[PDB]
């Protein structure tokens, strides 16, 4: 059913892969658009 | 009768059970209270027999199970094709075997990896490959990349219909207990079916797709103007220019002129000179000859026709003169028990392994692989490794079978009952041979070190002062390399070019193979191995036979398989149960295979490996050090591991970069095992305390109440990360090195 | 009731209780105890029926044109043998009026429309009589046996009416009639590949010196 | 309104239990059963009835210009291709402005499928207000000025039912004219002319 396959979807295992997984993007697209920083040079 | 039963809908297809973890398990359907349940859930996941004690229940987990490993195994096939389709230089590779390296993995270009995607040839870069797929995809007449696309669909195809075929043959008609117990049925199509009919049909695409492709390949054609694989059946004047035994059709085979074919069925030996590798006749022929035998023996056994060998009949007719009948029994118990036959199995695969890894090496069966080093190397010490983990297992389950199926009571043996009254001589007297091996194997390393380093080089043992020739080996050596000619006559060359009759074969300015010479070092090396083997069996031995009780603790079967002690009375009783032995086993494992591959590494390296100059000047990798430096651990020290691990640590900055930093990390992970092999875990329990308090301070301590590793976690944990240390710092070390120098 | 190669075990569930009956199950593929999936005796009876039903036309299509050819009634381009029509694109083929898969599509659609609408049927007979499908599902009910539907539309004259024991001769005479068109199918079939002609054509040869046999035709020709 | 005796999508099948012919276009279609809970249904329709009014406004403006060019009459580009032009002002302004403008009305509706009722007033003269009275289907001058949604429940179904299947067609023409123009290569239009003339081989499988 759709309450059990949120339920199931809510788990732990599964929640760590989809979250690391986004957030793995996110600082791959940061690196590729500001590559190769040693500073904060903005301010 | 022999009959196909089954029970329908035998289980709902249902998203209840996902949403409950611990489901299987009654004690853990609760909930969790500390940690310790989490590892608890994956620890006993695939462990069916605790879960119930029906049998039948078992075997239809155990049928369902075996259909997912087989989707998955599809998958993994289709990844490689695909990506040998998608990726890779093989169609460059075609017209330049022994100048292009094999890649077919491609990086993207993020924080600076793409230097990993060296120059390779042929306006390609990326990964070198050593699985030595470009020589199997040769060897099979793939000469296009469309080809390949096809195969990896068709695999696909075959993973979906794996999964729903696991998904029906347990959710909706399931097996009955008889359909599992039908052996001589199973045995039946196993050994007719499978095998001889699998040769059959392999043997039938070599003799119509892979030998016409490879004439062509070998005569110097482009392959984009190689004739379609099926323009080769549709167009017979084609594949006659080639056999002109073809104009006669299967008439021969009838008639019994068999001799007509004699043109693509050979028994030559040896190896091809233009490719380095076996004939291809020979092993069609081969692949026939053995279809013919396991069509024949697929015979043997009796289903419905009352026709045919009873395997219960087989084992209680031959009896033993020492009183009874030792075999009765045997059959009730390898009926009803999966553990035993899986320890059985796992012994029999694990050393076929091994016996692949050997034969491999010296009768190179693939085009271009035998001065391809890097693949030779990888193939022969991925085998071992393989090989030597399946044996171990075998022993595992067998005190698993002792401790849970053993019933005197039920089912008796008058063997097994036998060698449980004679355990101590048996043990005592392995122990003694032990000890024997290892003095006189090690001891005589010990004494050169001492004499060469007292500056008494004639007092060694070595070729030149105190000999110890292996004059066996030699022997049989001989023998081997004049057969051609006498007790096989109809044999044009040996097996191997390794036993003798001088001779060289070169392809591309490098040595395939060549005579192995055996002297004192080898002697010695062969040895050692014994020394390694015959511990291992000790440990393992030991484990199973004692299983379930021994003088100091009466009642151990009482306490299970796995347990961590029975307290530190009686002296001290820490792993005294079957799984510590298997535990303490694996490391002995790990010693003997390590040292088995260094010899291996250095042996070919130093005698058989090299190049060839116009005149005909063998130069080796290593210039011959091993029968002089090879008799004294220094030796192996400073010749061996010093001189050859330059290449590894010198790869920083190049497209070999990846496996210094594998070397380091592996170093790393190998160390960090030890802090769980030699510590307790009482210390930690104590310390988490301490921040739990902490935690406790600041409203931040969870319902699920931390706890430390059980005693038998921690060296599950520790021999674990030992292994996985270990087999990479040797991995990076192997394919930095064959690949940088060869 | 000449039974043919009838076991012990099979002589149980045989019993003459189905038309077309000798007994004749020496693997035990038919016995009632475990059944799942497709194996089941009125799914066998069933998938062997219209098995043979099916290759009854097909082998009835796959002569004509030859044989009518022959015969000087069709036109010599049309005439070709059976396995020259476009069906194996390696083995000849025929230009017709759109596409060797556009027809492909065209012809899915329509048997796709018949194939699960008497899908249905089997799982719960009747059920296609309620619905409306322009008017004709009022005859497209059925009679309570998926394999023998009968009604005004499968059975638009009486034949097999106003008696009971001539249909099952009738029957009969179907499994008789089927089971000969699957055997002629394969024989067809294994002749094109060994012979490389039409089967009507391999008819003459044998017909008029029966010299040229089996053995003749063992090379294996292209 | 329980129907059970309704023509359903797959004849001889039994419909699923939370689905009875109530709403609008019911046919008893939902294999998935992403409609099991009820608490997600309304959130289904809504979500449905919203992507239909896209798609039918997408496919009315998509074709008819088409269809002029061809003729003649107008001289508009081609579809697929107006979002790359340039117009009186930058793109990348016209799509936050675009983002406000629509944002707002976005707010509006989203409010009141969480509280129905809520926004039915005008908020700057609080004596203008809207006479719809379900969920969807606002009413008023402003959304019904010739007053066509105020009928007896049986006008009112097949009205709403006409609508949703008007709907669900343009929903696939959408998608398929985006399909065809990235595969053949040129207008919709000339795809029917190209089908019309060769109905044998001007198809899937020419390209
Ligand atoms: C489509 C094939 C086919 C099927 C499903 C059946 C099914 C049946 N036959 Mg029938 N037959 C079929 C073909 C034929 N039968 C016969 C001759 C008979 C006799 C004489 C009898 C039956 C009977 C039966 C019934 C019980 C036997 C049994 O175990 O059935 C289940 C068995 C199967 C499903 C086996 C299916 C095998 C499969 C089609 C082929 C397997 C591989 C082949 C060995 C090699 C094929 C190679 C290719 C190139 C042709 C059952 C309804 C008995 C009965 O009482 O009937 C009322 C009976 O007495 N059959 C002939 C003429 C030679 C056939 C020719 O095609
Ligand atoms: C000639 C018939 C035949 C064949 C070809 C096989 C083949 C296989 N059996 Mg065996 N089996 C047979 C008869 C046969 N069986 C009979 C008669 C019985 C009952 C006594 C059993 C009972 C049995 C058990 C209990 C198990 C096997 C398993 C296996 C697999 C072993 C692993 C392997 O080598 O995979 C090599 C892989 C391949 C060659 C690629 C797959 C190719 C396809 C899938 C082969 C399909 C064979 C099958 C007979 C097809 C029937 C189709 C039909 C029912 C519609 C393998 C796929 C083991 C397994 O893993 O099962 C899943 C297993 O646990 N078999
Ligand atoms: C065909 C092979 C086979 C099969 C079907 C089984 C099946 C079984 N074994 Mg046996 N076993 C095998 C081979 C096999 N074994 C081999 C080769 C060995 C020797 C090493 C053993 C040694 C062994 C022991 C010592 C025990 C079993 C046990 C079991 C049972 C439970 C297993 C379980 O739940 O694991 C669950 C699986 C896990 C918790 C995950 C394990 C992951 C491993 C340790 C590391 C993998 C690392 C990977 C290669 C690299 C990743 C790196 C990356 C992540 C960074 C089950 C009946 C247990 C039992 O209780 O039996 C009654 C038990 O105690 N087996
Ligand atoms: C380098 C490390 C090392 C060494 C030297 C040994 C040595 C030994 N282990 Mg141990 N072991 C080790 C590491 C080591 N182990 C580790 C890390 C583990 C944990 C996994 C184990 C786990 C383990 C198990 C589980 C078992 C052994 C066994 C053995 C014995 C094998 C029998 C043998 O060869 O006797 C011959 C002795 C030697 C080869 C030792 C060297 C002798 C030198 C060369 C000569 C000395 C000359 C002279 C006497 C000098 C006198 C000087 C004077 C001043 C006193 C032996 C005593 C097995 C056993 O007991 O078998 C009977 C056994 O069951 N080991
Ligand atoms: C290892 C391979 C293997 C084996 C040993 C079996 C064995 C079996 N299958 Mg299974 N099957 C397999 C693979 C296998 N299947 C695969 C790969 C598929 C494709 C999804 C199927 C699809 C399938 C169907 C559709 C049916 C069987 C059925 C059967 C049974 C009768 C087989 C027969 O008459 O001969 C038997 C238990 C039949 C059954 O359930 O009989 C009760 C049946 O109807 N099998
Ligand atoms: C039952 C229908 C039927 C009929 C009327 C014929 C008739 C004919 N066949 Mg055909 N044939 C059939 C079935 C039939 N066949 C079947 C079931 C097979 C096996 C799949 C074959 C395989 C076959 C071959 C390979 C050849 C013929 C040929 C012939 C011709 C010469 C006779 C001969 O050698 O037969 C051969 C028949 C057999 C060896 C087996 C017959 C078995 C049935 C039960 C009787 C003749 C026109 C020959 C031809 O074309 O000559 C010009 C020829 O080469 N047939
Ligand atoms: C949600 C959508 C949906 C889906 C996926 C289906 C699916 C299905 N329906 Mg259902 N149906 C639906 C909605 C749907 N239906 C609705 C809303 C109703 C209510 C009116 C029905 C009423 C209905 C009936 C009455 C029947 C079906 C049937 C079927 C089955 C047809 C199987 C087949 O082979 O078709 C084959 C068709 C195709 C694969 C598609 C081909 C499309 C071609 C290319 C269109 C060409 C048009 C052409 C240009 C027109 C002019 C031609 C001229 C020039 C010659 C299938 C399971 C039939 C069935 O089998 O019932 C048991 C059936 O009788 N449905
Ligand atoms: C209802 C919408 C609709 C209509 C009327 C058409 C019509 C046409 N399409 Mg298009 N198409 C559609 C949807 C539609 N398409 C969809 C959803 C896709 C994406 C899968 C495509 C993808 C597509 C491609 C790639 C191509 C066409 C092409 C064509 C033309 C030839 C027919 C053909 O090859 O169809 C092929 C059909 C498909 C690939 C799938 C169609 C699936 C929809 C749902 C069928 C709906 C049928 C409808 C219910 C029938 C009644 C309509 C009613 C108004 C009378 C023709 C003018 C070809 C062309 O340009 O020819 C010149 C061409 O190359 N179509
Ligand atoms: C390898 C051969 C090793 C020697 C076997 C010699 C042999 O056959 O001995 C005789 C006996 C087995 O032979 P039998 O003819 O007595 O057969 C008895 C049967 O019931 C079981 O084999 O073996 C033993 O008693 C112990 C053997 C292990 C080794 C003991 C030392
Ligand atoms: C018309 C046309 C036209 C165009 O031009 C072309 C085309 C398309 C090609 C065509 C078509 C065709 C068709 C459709 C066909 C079909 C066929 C079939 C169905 C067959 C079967 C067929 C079938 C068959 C043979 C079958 C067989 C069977 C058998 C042997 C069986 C046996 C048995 C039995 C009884 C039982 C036991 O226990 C076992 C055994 C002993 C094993
Ligand atoms: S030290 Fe550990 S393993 Fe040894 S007896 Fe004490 S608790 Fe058991």
């Amino acid at each position: 059913s759709m309450r059990d396959i949120k339920t199931y979807l809510s788990v732990a295992p599964v929640l760590s892969t989809l979250w690391f997984g986004a957030l793995a993007g996110l600082l791959i697209e940061i690196n590729r658009l500001f590559p190769d920083a040693l500073s904060f040079p903005f301010f | 009768e022999v009959k196909i039963v089954v029970d329908r809908d035998p289980v709902k297809t249902s998203f209840e059970e996902w949403a409950r973890p611990g489901h299987f398990s009654r004690t853990l359907a609760k909930g969790p209270d500390t940690t310790t349940w989490i590892w608890n859930l994956h620890a006993d996941a695939h462990d069916f027999d605790s879960h119930t004690g029906d049998l039948e229940e078992i075997s239809r987990k155990v049928f369902s199970a075996h259909f997912g490993q087989l989707s998955i195994i599809f998958l993994w096939l289709s990844g490689m094709y695909f990506h040998g389709a998608r990726f890779s230089n093989y169609e460059a590779w075609l017209s330049d075997p022994t100048h292009i390296g094999p890649s077919a993995q491609v990086v993207w270009p993020i924080v600076g990896q793409e230097i990993l995607n060296g120059d390779v040839g042929g306006g390609f870069r990326g990964i070198q490959i050593t699985s030595g797929f470009f020589q199997l995809w040769r060897a099979s007449g793939i000469t296009s990349e469309l080809q390949l696309y096809c195969t990896a669909i068709g695999a696909l195809i075959f993973a979906a219909l794996m999964l729903f075929a696991g998904w029906f043959h347990y959710h909706k008609a399931a097996p009955k207990l008889a359909w599992f117990q039908d052996v001589e049925s199973m045995l039946n199509h196993h050994l007719a079916g499978l095998l001889g009919l699998g040769s059959l049909s392999w043997a039938g695409h070599q003799i119509h797709v892979s030998l016409p492709i490879n004439q062509f390949l070998d005569a110097g054609v482009d392959p984009k103007e190689i004739p379609l694989p099926h323009e080769f059946i549709l167009n017979r004047d084609l594949l006659a220019q080639l056999y002109p035994s073809f104009a006669e059709g299967a008439t021969p085979f009838f008639t019994l002129n068999w001799s007509k074919y004699a043109e693509f069925l050979t028994f030559r030996g040896g190896l091809d000179p233009v490719t380095g590798g076996l004939w291809l006749t020979d092993i069609a022929h081969h692949h026939l000859a053995i279809a013919i035998l396991f069509l024949i023996a697929g015979h043997m056994y009796r289903t419905n026709w009352g026709i045919g060998h009873g395997l219960k009949d087989i084992l209680e007719a031959h009896k033993g003169p020492f009183t009874g009948q030792g075999h009765k029994g045997l059959y009730e118990i390898l009926t009803t028990s999966w553990h035993a036959q899986l320890s059985l199995n796992l012994a029999m695969l694990g050393s076929t392994t091994i016996v692949v890894a050997h034969h491999m090496y010296s009768m190179p069966p693939y085009p271009y692989l035998a001065t391809d080093y890097g693949t030779q190397l990888s193939l022969f010490t991925h085998h071992m490794w393989i090989g030597g983990f399946l044996i171990v297992g075998a022993a595992a389950h067998a005190a698993i079978f002792m401790v849970r199926d053993y019933d005197p009571t039920t089912r008796y043996n008058d063997l097994l009952d036998r060698v449980l009254r004679h355990r101590d001589a048996i043990i005592s007297h392995l122990n003694w041979v032990c000890i024997f091996l290892g003095f006189h194997s090690f001891g005589l390393y010990i004494h050169n070190d001492t004499m060469s380093a007292l500056g008494r080089p004639q007092d060694m043992f070595s070729d030149t002062a105190i000999q110890l020739q292996p004059i066996f080996a030699q022997w049989v050596q001989n023998i081997h390399a004049t057969a051609p000619g006498v007790t096989a006559p109809g044999a044009t060359t040996s097996t191997s070019l390794t036993w003798g009759g001088g001779e060289l074969v070169a392809v591309g300015g490098k040595v395939a193979l060549l005579p192995i010479p055996l002297g004192t070092a080898d002697f010695l090396v062969h040895h050692i191995h014994a020394f390694t083997i015959h511990v291992t069996v000790l440990i393992l031995l030991k484990g199973v036979l004692f299983a379930r009780s021994s003088r100091l603790i009466p009642d151990k079967a009482n306490l299970g398989f796995r347990f961590p002690c029975d307290g530190p009375g009686r002296g001290g009783t820490c792993q005294v149960s079957a799984w510590d032995h298997v535990f303490l086993g694996l490391f002995w494992m790990y010693n003997a295979i390590s040292v088995v591959i260094f010899h291996f590494s250095w042996k070919m390296q130093s005698d058989v490996w090299g190049t060839i100059s116009d005149q005909g000047m063998v130069t080796h990798i290593t210039g011959g050090n091993f029968a002089q430096s090879s008799i004294t651990i220094n030796g192996w020290l400073r010749d061996f591991l010093w001189a050859q691990a330059s290449q590894v640590i010198q790869s920083y900055g190049s497209s070999l970069s990846a496996y210094g930093l594998f070397f380091l990390g592996a170093h790393f992970v190998w160390a960090f095992s030890l802090m769980f092999l030699f510590s307790g875990r009482g210390y930690w329990q104590e310390l988490i305390e301490s921040i739990v308090w902490a935690h406790n301070k600041l409203k931040v301590a969870p319902a699920t109440q931390p706890r430390a590793l059980s005693i038998i976690q921690g060296r599950a944990v520790g021999v674990t990360h030992y292994l996985l240390g270990g087999i990479a710092t040797t991995w990076a070390f192997f394919l930095a090195r064959i690949i940088a120098v060869g | 009731r000449q039974l043919w190669f009838a076991s012990k075990q099979s002589l149980t569930y045989l019993d003459g209780t189905l038309p077309g009956d000798f007994g004749f199950d020496p693997l035990g593929l038919s016995d009632p105890e475990g059944t799942g999936g497709f194996i089941e005796p009125r799914w066998l009876a069933y998938g062997e029926i219209f098995n043979g039903r099916t290759a009854m036309m097909g082998v009835v299509g796959m002569i004509a044109p030859e044989a009518l050819g022959k015969v000087g009634l069709v036109p010599p381009e049309t005439a070709i043998p059976w396995f020259q029509a476009g069906a194996i694109p390696p083995a000849g083929t025929y230009q017709y009026w759109a596409d060797p898969y556009t027809l492909f599509v065209f012809e899915m659609a329509l048997i796709g429309f018949a194939e699960h609408r008497r899908l249905q049927d089997w799982y719960n007979p009747g059920s296609m009589g309620k619905q409306y499908f322009l008017g004709l599902e009022k005859y497209l009910g059925g009679s309570g046996d998926p394999a023998y539907p009968g009604g005004p539309i499968f059975n638009p004259l009486g034949f097999g009416t106003k008696s009971e024991k001539e249909m099952k001769e009738l029957k009969l005479k179907e499994i008789k009639n089927g089971r000969l068109a699957m055997l002629a199918f394969l024989g067809m079939s294994l002749q094109a590949i060994f012979t490389g002609v039409g089967p009507f054509q391999n008819l003459l040869d044998h017909l008029s010196d029966p010299v040229n046999n089996n053995i003749l035709t063992s090379l294996k020709f292209h | 309104a329980s129907a059970p005796d309704r023509p359903i999508w797959f004849p001889g099948s039994t419909p699923p239990p939370w689905l009875d012919g109530s709403l609008p276009g019911d046919f008893g279609f939902d294999p998935w059963g992403l409609g099991s809970d009820p608490e997600s249904l309304k959130w289904n329709v809504q979500a449905e009835l919203v992507h239909c009014r896209w798609a039918m406004l997408g496919a009315a403006g998509i074709f008819i210009p088409e269809l002029l060019t061809k003729i003649g009459i107008l001289n508009t580009p081609s579809w697929y291709t107006a979002g790359e032009q340039e117009y009186f002002t930058d793109t990348t302004t016209l799509f936050v402005v675009e983002l406000i403008l629509i944002g707002w009305a976005e707010g509006r509706r989203w409010a009141d499928i969480i509280k129905p009722g809520s926004v039915n007033t005008d908020p700057i003269f609080p004596n203008n207000k809207l006479t719809g009275t379900d969920v969807g289907y606002p009413g008023g001058l402003w959304f019904d000025p010739l007053g066509y949604g105020n009928a007896s429940p049986e006008k009112l179904k097949e009205l709403r039912t006409k609508e949703i299947k008007n709907g669900r067609l343009a929903m696939l023409a959408v998608m398929g004219a985006w399909f065809q123009a990235e595969y053949t290569g040129t207008g919709p239009i000339d795809n029917l002319f190209a089908h019309l003339a060769d109905p044998g081989h001007a198809t899937i499988f020419r390209a």
